[PDB]
RNA sequence: GCCUUGUGUUGCUCAGACAUGCGCCUAAGGAGAACUCCGAAACAAACAAAAAGGUGCGUGACGCACUCACGAGGGACUGCCAGUGAUAUACUGGAGGAAGGUGGGGAUGACGUCAAGUCCGCAUGGCCCUUAUGGGCUGGGCCACACACGUGCUACAAUGGCAAUUACAAUGGGAAGCAAGGCUGUAAGGCGGAGCGAAUCCGGAAAGAUUGCCUCAGUUCGGAUUGUUCUCUGCAACUCGGGAACAUGAA
């Protein structure tokens, strides 16, 4: 497994001097170290956002997305594309929060598109954008978990379906970074927590309902869902309905994998002796909870094609009319700067690269990112 | 060029099999189709969401076209009357959906008269009046 | 023009086993000429009175068809219509297809309107 | 764990290892999992809630030892009624109107017996 | 040139590699199933494609050191067999190269039951360095070669 | 409905009107369904050659006549 | 398993339908349920799927 | 709504209406009928 | 139409309709051969057949179609053989025999 | 297999245009200052059409450019060039072309040989039977089972098995029939019938691709054998039919 030490070597080497950073027409490659991720302008694109890795994971701790890893592992850089789509979107959600002193920005916005072409990184950088304005924002980077796996009971009020490991595992990876502002936070309705049926362990003994204190925190709620199996379903609804109480910070909720909340679901009913029948995903609870966006609370909803769901209506239920949006492939310019950072990466060698050359493979993977990226290291 | 005289036009289709041989019965000379334009007879909304609920698949929405076949009879003219039998008696019942309108509108309008604090003291004493 | 006779009209369906175009002389005049597919039902038969399997000889039976289309008036199907039952045509049988339009008597349900 | 009658392997998953009970195949394996709500875990990592909920769903269907019996015990009165049946099941040949002339050889035996000493 | 249309449009390849990567392709397919070997062959290529270097030439130089120079035949005189050595021309090295490789590749694939692209490229990798399973087939066909060659004469084609 | 086959079962026509006095003769009809009505009686059922002489028991209720007389000698080879 | 007729390629061989193949309402009776639809609405769908 | 109630009671009373205009052989509960088996010909004569 | 790249196959986009990259490959094959690869904008509409059939009769059509655009890129295509209908077809299964050329197997003792 | 020419409905209708029907999701009240207003209402309605916006499925008018269907033809002949050769017949290469040398495939099968096969398809010379070797019915057998051989189907698996999603055909068949949608049953089935004697109406192609599970096991490989519960055809499924459900799980 010597393959990899010429490349190493090169690319540690590259780095000594700058002269080498120039992108499409000669223009500087990267960003300034000065600018952050609040602070892009129009004149930014077409230019590569430096990370660092730590502090990526540190700014997003419920997990790093499979295209920016599959970007990662393959560039070996951290470093993501600039582009004209996500700042635009963030120009929206920042119309939203704060008006300023024809467009009429959109609270609630759904990301459909071509497959592989970035909305999960897109959603990623705007989930980083956020909680870097230290937003209260809720990331689901993979909505496929709250539907697939674990135990499921049906509720013996509602007639819905509790999951409690997932129930659980939302509550950890919201307060993995949300405890120092849900510290600060306070509950604005103090009715009674019904209790529900543990995971595995079925239903508590004596406990029905668990009261909550005068002076309880949303972190002491979120702490009870944790340590108690009989109550995560009730403090996820109830986290849910907290959270559009809330006035002191803005608040956000993104989800990725929103087209699987509208099919089945693993789970399976026996409703007859010698059957079966499916459930719905919107039969669960903590899907139940968070699927509608007949709201006023900020929520981003992106599909994902690499999941089999299938074929939707273009009329969702419990969607607005006009809450989809299109997220477009590579343009020819965007494709010339990822072409010259693969080049500066070293994916491709220097003496067969050229403008008809790469010029070929973004007309025959048609602006994919996967497809581009799989493809340059052939050419010749 | 249209027929003489006035009102909807119907629109007749109709086969005879020149059999060789001196045998003349052939199983396509007993079927007759008729067509009509649903909008030219002139029916209120109601009464052509009726008509349409009692047709099913015989009405054709891109070219408003109603068409009736008849084979179930031995002779071409009995399914040609069978036709506008079933023609007429298809008009006759999908008329009726103004008197179902009428009731219901009536209906929801007396029960919004129920719950009014103002229309029931004249009620009461116009029945007390005449007791 | 060269769009579809569409009103009162004759449509006449030549079916045969020969080409009608061998004997043109025959057919009626008309106004437009089309023609459908041809199709073809397939029979293999055994050779031998005994057992002989691997030989066989395949025969056909194949049947081709004609449409024709004839423009003409409402008062004049009557006077056609004579003509049109009896004529011959060589190896073929004809399906006469017709296209009127009446109209519609409304006051026995006009009631209900 | 013992279920049923028969042993259930602690490291296989529950849907391969409840198929173990004389009764029970792939599709009562997968009715018996939806009614305890369960997806697939592995057999040691059951609770015993969990447990006597399997023993009373897997309850539910004629299983194990009696299931056997009963078998055993409905093969045995065709026997003694005496049917074209029983008599096949008695000279152990096929009672379902397969050929005996060449392919008997699951009720037979295998070729063992052998040339049949003369043309 | 319906074999490897990925790397016929990205062209800049002559006959012989254009004929090498055919056969790389073609040589183990079942059934006329190509997707799941195409995908193998071009996943092997890609492992040091992302790495610099010109992994065609690689394959030119890997087959290059297996394409056997002589074999043998079996050929009946007087009733005994004797094992007449013979030349093996340019397409015959090419494809015995090939399909021992590809036969190499697959028994450690079995014996070590690993991912394919990795069977594949371990063999390709070690061919390149004058050792492996192919290069002691070539010198063992060379061992048989030359000890019968004095029983050259007997050849008839 | 109770019924847990909705077709009748099938006996011939000469037993239909007579029922259990029919019931201890010769018989040709193997293809009738044996009644819980014909317990306890003697009949004689054809097997092709012969006569078979059979005993409706219990055990007999619901199968056919022909069920218990063999057509087909059981062959011992040399 | 081609001969297995409790799968569905040896439902398939057989030329026969059951729970393992199923007819065209099951596909029917599944695409309404997965859409949210009542199961009375007439087939082709009156909606766009996209 | 009025909408829903003055388009959803309009349609009603349809299934008897229908089987009385065009013929039809109504059977509600899917009993075993004899009308699929006298709704064909008699081929006897062919024969 | 000369344009700037897109491509429909039956109203849906291509990548959509082929979403191997072979198919795709030698569908751009011949503007690749020809140097016009960018300036076009491409509708067809297909059917019949299977995949690779499909592949190459849009192939064959996008190779006329240049052809009748231009008629100097012949020499370019005609060494690539983009203009050459391959008349290959399914052969007919002949009587007494399992297949177009393959037999029973034969018993000779 | 390629190209002309003529005909264009049940077939095609691409781009660029004109007009239209039906179903949805919203919120919407008549009159004199640029129909606006300042006029009427108690309560939400959108009603006889008209009156707004997002849309989904289509149709007509113009055509028949294009695909396709059909009728008639063209084109490929060593025709042309160079060489080898015996200036012949040919052989080896090239140009042009959709196709190059027999373009692919079918049909077509000499004199006679095997006293080849068929008297149980049929017709026939000779012999033979005639209360029977002739004619009818019921029931059985041609499906037996120590064994041997031939032709096939399914497999012994990871280039794979299974579930979910998603694509792409051709030949044919349909009145003793094919049967869309809908209801009912776990299922085979059951009820009922939009259209169609059919370029018009009627039956999810599978391998394939995407995601996930299985991880080398006699297995989530393979489905023989067997039990119970049913169903279809039929006067009738015991010997001796097809199919379903659950279980059993050989080699
Ligand atoms: N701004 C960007 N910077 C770097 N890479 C990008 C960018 N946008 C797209 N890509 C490339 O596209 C690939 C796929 O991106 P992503 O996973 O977001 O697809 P998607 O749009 O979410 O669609 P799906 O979720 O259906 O796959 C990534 O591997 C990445 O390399
Ligand atoms: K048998
Ligand atoms: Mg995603
Ligand atoms: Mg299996
Ligand atoms: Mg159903
Ligand atoms: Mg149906
Ligand atoms: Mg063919
Ligand atoms: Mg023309
Ligand atoms: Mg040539
Ligand atoms: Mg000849
Ligand atoms: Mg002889
Ligand atoms: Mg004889
Ligand atoms: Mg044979
Ligand atoms: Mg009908
Ligand atoms: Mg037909
Ligand atoms: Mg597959
Ligand atoms: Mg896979
Ligand atoms: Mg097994
Ligand atoms: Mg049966």
């Amino acid at each position: 497994d010597d393959l990899e030490a010429g490349r190493a070597k090169r690319l540690a080497d590259d780095e000594k001097t700058p002269s080498l950073d120039v992108g499409p027409n000669g223009r500087p490659l990267f960003t300034p170290r000065d600018v952050t991720l609040s602070k892009l302008s129009q004149k930014d694109i077409g230019s590569y956002f430096n990370f660092d890795e730590a502090a990526l994971k540190a700014v997003l701790p419920e997990g790093l997305a499979s295209g920016i890893e599959d970007e990662f592992k393959e560039s070996w850089r951290p470093a993501l594309l600039v582009r004209k789509s996500f700042l635009d979107l963030r120009d929206n959600f920042r119309r939203i929060a704060d008006p300023p002193m024809g467009v009429k920005p959109k609270k609630q916005i759904i990301l459909d598109g071509p497959v592989k072409s970035g909305k999960s990184i897109a959603l990623a950088m705007l989930v980083h954008w956020a909680r870097d304005e230290g937003w209260l924002v809720l990331y689901a980077p993979k909505g496929r978990d709250w539907t697939h796996g674990g135990y499921f009971y049906k509720n013996q009020h509602t007639g819905f379906w509790d999951t409690p490991l997932q129930a659980e595992s939302i509550l950890k990876d919201f307060v993995k970074f949300n405890e120092p502002r849900l510290r600060e936070l306070r509950c604005n309705v103090y009715d009674p927590i019904v209790l529900g049926e543990g995971a595995g362990v079925g239903y508590l003994k004596g406990q029905e309902t668990m009261p909550i204190p005068e002076d309880s925190t949303l972190y002491d709620l979120v702490q009870m869902g944790i340590n108690s199996t009989h109550a995560a379903v009730s403090v996820v609804v109830r986290l849910r309905k907290e959270l559009s109480l809330v006035k002191d910070v803005p608040v956000l909720i993104a989800i990725d994998q929103y087209n699987n909340w509208f099919t089945f679901s693993e789970f399976e009913e026996p409703v007859t002796p010698r059957s079966c029948r499916p459930i719905h995903a919107r039969e669960l609870t903590t899907v139940n909870a968070f699927r509608s966006m007949m709201h006023d609370d900020m929520m981003v909803g992106a599909f994902s094609h690499s999941t089999a769901v299938g074929k939707l209506r273009k009329d969702l239920p419990d969607v607005p009319a006009d809450a989809r949006q299109n997220f477009p492939r590579y343009s020819l310019d965007e494709a010339e700067a990822v072409c010259y950072y693969y080049l500066r990466q070293r994916l491709v060698r220097r003496e067969v690269f050229s403008e008809e050359n790469w010029k070929k493979i973004y007309y025959l993977a048609n602006g994919n990112g996967a497809e581009m990226r799989w493809l340059v290291p052939f050419m010749r | 060029d249209d027929p003489p005289g006035k009102g909807p036009i119907l629109r007749w289709q109709s086969r005879i099999v020149f059999a060789p041989g001196g045998d003349a019965w052939h199983p396509k000379n007993r079927k007759v189709k008729l067509s009509v334009t649903v909008k030219e007879l002139g029916l209120s909304k109601h009464q052509a969401r009726r008509l349409r609920e009692l047709v099913g698949k015989r009405y054709d929405s891109g070219k408003d076209e109603l068409t009736i076949t008849s084979e179930r009879f031995e002779h071409r003219e009995e399914n040609r009357k069978d036709c506008l039998r079933t023609l007429y008696g298809l008009i006759e019942e999908a008329a009726k959906a103004n008197k179902i309108a009428e009731d219901i509108r009536t209906a929801y309008v007396k029960q919004r008269l129920q719950a009014n604090p103002a229309f029931m003291q004249k009620l009461q004493a116009k029945i007390m009046r005449s007791k | 023009s060269t769009s579809k006779i569409k009103g009162t009209r004759i449509c006449i369906a030549i079916r045969s086993f020969d080409n009608p175009e061998k004997e043109a002389w025959c057919l009626p005049p008309h106004s437009r000429y089309a023609a459908m597919p041809d199709t073809r039902t397939l029979y293999t038969v055994l050779r031998s009175p005994h057992v002989d399997k691997k030989s066989r000889e395949q025969f056909e039976m194949r049947f081709k068809k004609r449409f024709l289309v004839i423009k003409a008036q409402s008062h004049e199907l009557s006077n056609k219509l004579f003509w049109l039952k009896r004529y011959r045509i060589l190896g073929a049988q004809y399906e006469l297809q017709f296209h009127c339009k009446t109209r519609l008597d409304m006051s026995p349900v006009l009631g209900s309107k | 764990i013992r279920v049923g009658n028969a042993e259930v392997p602690n490291h296989k998953p529950l849907k391969t290892g409840l198929q173990e009970v004389y009764g029970i195949g792939r599709r009562k394996s997968h009715q018996v999992l939806c009614g305890l709500g369960i997806t697939n875990k592995l057999a040691r990592d059951l609770t015993g809630k969990e447990l006597i909920d399997l023993r009373e769903e897997v309850g539910m269907h004629q299983h194990g030892d009696e299931l056997r019996r009963r078998v055993g015990s409905e093969i045995q009165r065709l026997v003694e009624v005496d049917c074209y049946r029983g008599s096949r099941h008695r000279h152990g040949m096929p009672c379902r109107g397969q050929r005996t002339k060449t392919n008997a050889r699951t009720k037979k035996g295998k070729r063992v017996a052998i040339a049949g000493k003369k043309k | 040139x319906x074999x490897x249309x990925x790397x016929x449009x990205x062209g800049g390849l002559d006959g012989e590699q254009k004929l090498l990567i055919k056969k790389l392709v073609n040589f183990r397919m079942k059934e006329g199933k190509r997707t799941r070997v195409r995908a193998i062959v071009y996943q092997t290529f890609h492992r040091p494609a992302r790495t610099e270097r010109d992994v065609i030439k690689l394959m030119v130089d890997a087959v290059e050191n297996i394409k056997p120079i002589c074999e043998v035949a079996k050929v009946g005189v007087a009733g005994t067999i004797y094992d007449v050595p013979g030349i093996v021309a340019r397409d015959r090295q090419q494809t015995l190269a090939i399909r021992w490789i590809l036969e190499a590749a697959f028994k450690r694939r079995i014996s070590y039951r690993i991912s394919l692209e990795k069977c594949s490229f371990a063999e390709i990798l070690d061919a390149y360095q004058k050792r492996g399973s192919a290069r002691r087939k070539r010198e063992n066909l060379h061992g048989l070669a030359s000890t019968n060659r004095s029983f050259a004469h007997f050849r008839w084609w | 409905m109770s019924r847990s086959v909705w077709k009748d079962p099938f006996v011939d026509a000469f037993l239909m009107k007579k029922k259990n006095a029919a019931l201890n003769r010769k018989i040709w009809s193997r293809r009738s369904t044996i009644l819980p009505e014909y317990v306890d009686s003697a009949v004689r059922i054809y097997n092709g050659k012969t006569h078979v002489r059979c005993k409706i028991t219990e055990g007999k209720v619901g199968h056919k006549f022909g069920e218990f007389a063999f057509t087909r000698k059981v062959k011992k080879h040399a | 398993g081609r001969g297995d007729s409790k799968t569905k390629k040896g439902k398939r061989f057989k030329g026969s339908y059951g729970n393992s193949r199923g007819k065209k309402q099951k596909m029917i009776e599944r695409i309404k349920d997965k859409l949210e639809l009542p199961r009375s609405t007439p087939w082709p769908l009156p909606f766009k799927l996209i | 709504s009025l909408k829903n109630l003055v388009t959803s009671a309009v349609t009603v009373g349809v299934t008897e209406a229908r089987a009385r205009i065009f013929g039809h052989m109504l059977n509600p509960t899917g009993q075993r009928s004899p009308h699929k088996i006298l709704r064909k010909k008699l081929f006897g004569d062919k024969v | 139409v000369p344009g700037k790249g897109k491509f429909l196959v039956n109203d849906k986009e291509f990548d959509v309709y082929f979403p191997m990259l072979d198919h795709r490959a030698a569908l751009l094959r011949p503007l690749a051969e020809t140097k016009t690869l960018g300036s076009w904008d491409i509708n067809c509409t297909v059917t019949g057949g299977g995949t690779t059939g499909q592949v190459g009769a849009i192939q064959l059509g996008i190779s006329r179609a240049l052809q009748n655009w231009e008629p100097d890129m012949r020499t370019a295509l005609r060494a690539a053989g983009f203009l050459t209908r391959d008349s290959r077809v399914v052969e007919r299964k002949k009587p007494g025999k399992a297949k177009a050329r393959k037999s029973f197997q034969w018993v000779k003792r």
